[PDB]
């Protein structure tokens, strides 16, 4: 399936998926396309920032579903 | 004008009492950027120049203590601490340390703890702004602002006079 993630910048982009995913194997997708380090990633869905351990079924991310990217910011 | 465009800047809060913006504009065209040391405190240096009277060198200590005691009442609820994957004791070892670069978690709980709105705007190396990350509800004029730059680095802001 597809979902879309929308990053700190404000791009919307898209992401193959299966529901049986992690949150980190998403991160990592995320990481393959925008090039964007899973460390700095903050996966947001409605008001919570996803565990890495769980599967977007676990959090009943459908298909089209919209992702919120957040960073983490050091220095 | 100049201050409506400040003030009509678009937040998203996706999870409590944190904002995203996506503006786009030059970061030195609405701000006064106040360069900190290049030492590891930056981040601390850049809270201490907007939040204590007759800033200096040292006066980033006080911040890092706020940072402890903000800590002890927060980290263990915020979110990102999921990130550092520390318990709070190992946590404040390491962030009271010296040189011990800071970020978006020490906002978070600082905003908390202080009782006022932070925001940090990501820039390009060309210091156009990505993004803003708010914590807290305040808007832009009473908040905070940092800058944050190379991916690494901290320095701090003030809003132009001609948009205050």
């Amino acid at each position: 399936m597809q979902i879309f993630v929308k990053t700190l910048t404000g791009k919307t982009i898209t992401l193959e998926v299966e529901p049986s995913d992690t949150i980190e194997n998403v991160k990592a997708k995320i990481q393959d396309k925008e090039g964007i380090p899973p460390d700095q990633q903050r996966l947001i869905f409605a008001g919570k920032q996803l565990e890495d351990g769980r599967t977007l079924s676990d959090y009943n991310i459908q298909k089209e579903s919209t992702l919120h990217l957040v960073l983490r910011l050091r220095g | 004008p100049g201050m409506d465009f400040l003030r009509s800047l678009d937040w998203t809060q996706v999870i409590a009492g944190q904002y995203v913006s996506n503006p786009r504009f030059n970061i030195s065209d609405y701000f006064e950027i106040v360069r900190q040391p290049g030492d590891g405190n930056c981040f601390y240096h850049s809270i201490a120049e907007l939040t204590m009277p007759n800033k200096t060198d040292h006066s980033y200590h006080y911040i890092k203590r706020l940072t402890e005691s903000a800590a002890r009442k927060y980290y263990q609820e915020e979110p990102e601490a999921r990130l550092v994957g520390l318990s709070l004791e190992d946590y404040l070892k390491r962030m009271l340390s010296d040189n011990e670069w800071g970020s978006t978690l020490e906002a978070s709980m600082l905003a908390k703890e202080m009782g006022i709105t932070i925001i940090i705007w990501t820039v390009a190396a060309s210091d156009e702004v990505e993004a803003g990350i708010k914590f807290g509800d305040g808007d832009v004029f009473t908040a905070v602002n940092l800058l944050h730059s190379g991916q690494t680095h901290f320095d701090a802001l003030r809003i132009l006079p001609q948009f205050e």
